[PDB]
RNA sequence: GUUUGACCUCAAAUCAGGUAGGAAAGCUCAAAUUUGAAAUCUGGUACCUUCGGUGCCCGAGUUGUAAUUUGGAGAGGGCAACUUUGGGUUUGUAAAGUGCCUUCGAAGAGUCGCUAAGUGGGUGGUCCAUCUAAAGCUAAUAGUCGAUCCUAAGAGAUGGGGAAGCUCCGUUUCAAAGGCCUGAUUUUAUGCAGGCCACCAUCGAAAGGGAAUCCUUCCGGAACCUGGAUAUGGAUUCUUCACACUGAAUGUGGAGAAAAUCCACAGGAAGGAAUAGUUUUCAUGCCAGGUCGUA
RNA sequence: UGAACGCACAUUGCGCCCCUUGGUAUUCCAGGGGGCAUGCCUGUUUGAGCGUCAUUU
């Protein structure tokens, strides 16, 4: 018969792209984004980054209205928050101000972030490819965020950020720096590995 | 006219079934049941059940289509939709890890009110006095009940407050006419505005809650009955010159906590 | 800024990264309709250069047109005219090149909505609201 | 101010429509339900087992009469929630029919 | 955690508001971080002094909306005991201008010419001269007879594709193409769960199929057809579907004869009793029948 | 009636939704009023997809 009618076209194309993702031989610059932080390092990174979440619109408005109401009747330290926005973070990286840069691995126009690991390594800025662009937006109060960064940290968490940077250097940089520059995606299916690898 | 069709008009246009009514209202079955409970809508029995259902002898439930047409315009259905949207947005707020916005969302919310429904169910006070029988039965059942996962402490406290206020008014006005102590509880019959009102109060003993029963329905029934009593008690207190709601004596409440 | 890197990268269209991406994307495009709506620009830097703002009232359509001068006139002009006919309530701002085959060329057309208040109330873009 | 005004006021409006069917109250309790009924109302063991074996919807009486010599001896009723639940289920699931008895 | 939830892409609504069809003068973006604070904007709602304003709320947006900058450069700082000020009343340590000092100082690619460069590049001149592309704005007589209903050969929308276009192809095609049923209200407490079925709109006959009127529409008498709500009698025989005589999903047969339309058969779901049990293909009783043509 | 907008149209044919009124009237009949085209944009609400993820104090 014609059983294809059990999938709409968008579902079928959506799964065909998934198959093509693992069957095609992807170049190293696009292949490196499959190597991300593991469970423990990613869980520890988001514990530090969730303590410097920027104020939402409502909280900032309330804080400003309290000051306004105080003034209407009759010396603060610099704030701390996670830096986001692609242009802002890229400008921070090339000025050597970012202490740690998280790069999402699922940016749909992937060319928006392909240069970012190379720029971070060239400029001597610690970086980590983190699985999930929607998870970087939670600590930014946006639906998605391509990147996130930490420029300044409170003196209580200075040791934690250094330890996290060392952990990422040992687990992510020094571990993948040889396989990062190899073509990926040459996964063979069973019906194909049975007839090529065996024969 | 050409020939007309069969099973299309007459005894089949004024009786629509449960599935048809639910899909016409574009609402779930639970919310349909809640609306029927609130509005007092009940199933019917057409004289020709083989014609109301289009030539089929399969069992089904009929609902008097005009009742569903009236139910279409109820402002409580819109409030149900608004609550669904609020629940979705609150779930999104918590799921993102942002708790301040979740608290802000819960602060900015308003629930439905059953005032107009009670007015149209009972156009006059005597009708409320007629249904106050079963209203009081349900409230006095909930008053003597331990709090659990489904029924909360605040619900039972509100029911107990309403029961205590009703008992205090009846004792103040000396309206008790008959009493009957049975194995199920105590039946009291009073004379409210020329009507005989009989209600059952269970004995104050620990209850054994069966897992068989569905408190999801009893909670809606209690929600309707509590508002009915709120309005009826206000009317009764204000007609007699008393102040409403009555002041709670916190010193005497700590010893016995009853009508006194 | 990040747009300089994107502009310098898009200048190498036969390099491994862009050749792979174009090979996948042209197949993906051929499965959709001839004229469809893009969720967002495929080349945001080029859209910014051509005058695209990420605000309400800016629309992107992807369109493919057959190549060749035989029949058994510019291709960009035909693409823009078909897109404008599809969306008659908008004005064709610009368009750029995204992909090409041996059979089709693919363009992304930037349109503006004159009836949106975000375009009516700003002096930098309400020139296109004039008839 | 929730529910702090007069709803009905002085109105005497009626809801006497042809298809307004009111639930016919609930029958009053009888002598056998009393906590200290006359001795003749108690069931014999054979009658008790006949009631016990009958289906819950086929029982003519939903309880077994008991006699207590004092008020303090009376136990809390067991099937108290279930009776209210059944009444509320009937109030919106039981078809209502006009009839001339 | 076999759970719960964030996004991404794609959908739908007679969803809220809109839109299309036809007939003499200079300037503005992009390109270098507001990061000590998306400072920006549509919409809903309530008021007001209503081509708009304010408060509140849902959203768009960091894959970038505001302020600043456009080689004529420009920017960040510093010094003048420098100069200036909006809106129908102004005010904020707010927005600018001139001179000097100091630290910096981007520039449009399937584009120029198969496919680039950055003291680059374009065009001219017998090494020199002159401009700065690949972005944008800018004034000067009928219930009964026919149609109406149905489909026939065929024509022809939707989905999709071609063509500069007026439009053409293709008729069920890699279309999310719609109806019905069940349920105590759905087990971390009242935010729908499960199941069934397949296949395409519509047009096309006053000679085809088709419910009913005669002595064909008015008058008198007499009679049928279809649809509906209902009441009475009888049957359903000890109390529960007969020797009128219940019958769901599902699957077939006859009439029509391509379809509309009518009937029946297998099947066994479900329902039926003590001051009116269930059914009413048995009989009687009530009401109604629009539009167009009619010489 | 016409770009002409519920569907058709060589017929002055055939429907659906909401409100309301009148005749024996909860069921039937009729009258009156208001709606139901397509492409696209912004927003609202309701969804689909083992598409990408997270998920032990």
């Amino acid at each position: 018969l014609s059983r294809y009618v059990k999938w709409p076209e968008y579902v079928r194309v959506q799964r065909q792209k998934k198959i093509l993702s693992i069957r095609l031989k992807v170049p190293p610059t696009i292949a490196q984004f499959q190597y991300t932080l593991d469970r423990n390092t990613a869980a520890e990174t988001f514990k530090l980054f969730n303590k410097y979440r920027p104020e939402t619109a409502a909280e900032k408005k309330e804080r400003l209205t309290k000051e306004a109401a105080a003034v209407a009747e009759g010396a603060s330290p610099k704030p701390y928050a996670v830096k986001y926005g692609l242009n802002h973070v890229v400008a921070l990286i090339e000025n050597k101000k970012a202490k740690l840069v998280l790069i999402a691995n699922d940016v749909d126009p992937i060319e928006l972030v392909v240069f970012l690991p190379a720029l971070c390594k060239k400029m001597g800025v610690p970086y980590a490819i983190v699985k999930g662009k929607a998870r970087l937006g939670t600590l930014v109060n946006q639906k998605t965020s391509a990147v996130a960064a930490l420029t300044e940290v409170r003196a209580e968490d200075e040791a934690a950020l250094a330890k996290l940077v060392s952990t990422i250097d040992a687990n992510f940089a020094d571990k993948y720096d040889e396989v990062k520059k190899h073509w990926g995606g040459g996964i063979l299916g069973n019906k194909a590995q049975a007839k090529m690898d065996k024969r | 006219m050409r020939i007309k069709k069969k099973n299309t008009r007459g005894n089949a246009r004024n009786f629509i079934t449960r599935s048809q009514a639910v899909r016409k209202l574009q609402v779930s079955l639970a919310d349909f049941r809640r609306l029927c409970i609130f509005k007092g809508i009940y199933p019917r029995e057409p004289r020709n059940k083989k014609k109301a259902n289009k030539g089929s002898t399969a069992p089904t439930t009929f609902y008097y289509a005009k009742d569903i047409q009236y139910l279409m315009h109820e402002p409580v259905l819109a409030k149900f939709r608004e609550h669904k949207t609020f629940a979705r947005k609150l779930t999104r707020a918590l799921g993102r890890g942002e708790v301040s916005s979740a608290k802000r969302l819960e602060e900015n919310r308003d629930s439905y009110t059953l005032d107009h429904i009670i007015k149209e169910r009972y156009p006059s006070f005597p009708d409320a006095i007629r249904d106050i029988d079963d209203a009081l039965n349900m409230l006095f059942l909930f008053s003597n009940l331990p709090s659990t996962n489904q029924v909360s402490s605040k619900i039972i406290n509100d029911a107990q407050k309403i029961c205590n206020q009703w008992l205090a008014y009846v004792a103040k006005e000396r309206l008790v006419r008959k009493v009957f102590v049975s194995i199920k509880g105590v039946y009291y019959q009073a004379n409210i505005k020329g009507e005989e009102v009989r209600w059952l109060v269970p004995f104050k003993f620990p209850e054994n809650i069966p897992s068989d029963v569905d408190f999801r329905i009893m909670l809606t029934f209690l929600e309707f009955y509590s508002t009915l009593l709120h309005f009826v008690l206000y009317k009764l207190y204000t007609d007699s010159g008393l102040i409403y709601p009555p002041k709670l004596d916190l010193k005497k409440d700590k010893i016995i906590s009853g009508l006194s | 800024g990040a747009y300089k890197y994107l502009e310098e990268l898009q200048r190498k269209k036969q390099s491994d990264v862009l050749r792979f991406l174009q090979r996948v994307r042209v197949w993906e495009y051929r499965q959709k309709n001839v004229i469809h709506r893009a969720a967002r620009p495929t080349r945001p830097d080029k859209a910014r250069r051509l005058g695209y703002k990420a605000k309400q009232g800016f629309v992107i359509y992807r369109v493919r047109v057959r190549r060749g001068n035989r029949k058994r006139r510019s291709l960009r002009a035909t693409a823009e005219e078909r897109v404008g006919r599809r969306a008659a309530n908008l004005r064709v701002l610009n368009s750029y090149w995204v992909n090409q085959d041996s059979t089709y060329k693919y363009f992304e057309v930037i349109l503006v909505d004159p009836q949106h208040k975000a375009i009516r109330r700003d002096a930098r873009y309400n020139w296109i609201c004039d008839p | 101010e929730n529910y702090q005004y007069d709803l009905w006021g002085d109105s005497t409006e009626t809801n006497d429509h042809v298809m307004h069917l009111r639930a016919p109250k609930l029958p009053p309790p009888t002598n056998e339900e009393s906590y200290n009924p006359p001795e003749e109302y108690l069931l014999s063991p054979e009658e008790k087992e006949a009631w016990e074996n009958t289906e819950y919807s086929e029982r003519e009486r939903n309880f077994i009469p008991q006699k207590y010599s004092a008020l303090r001896k009376v136990p809390g009723y067991g099937e108290s929630i279930r009776e209210r639940f059944e009444r509320s289920l009937d109030l919106y699931l039981a078809p209502r029919v006009r009839k001339n008895k």
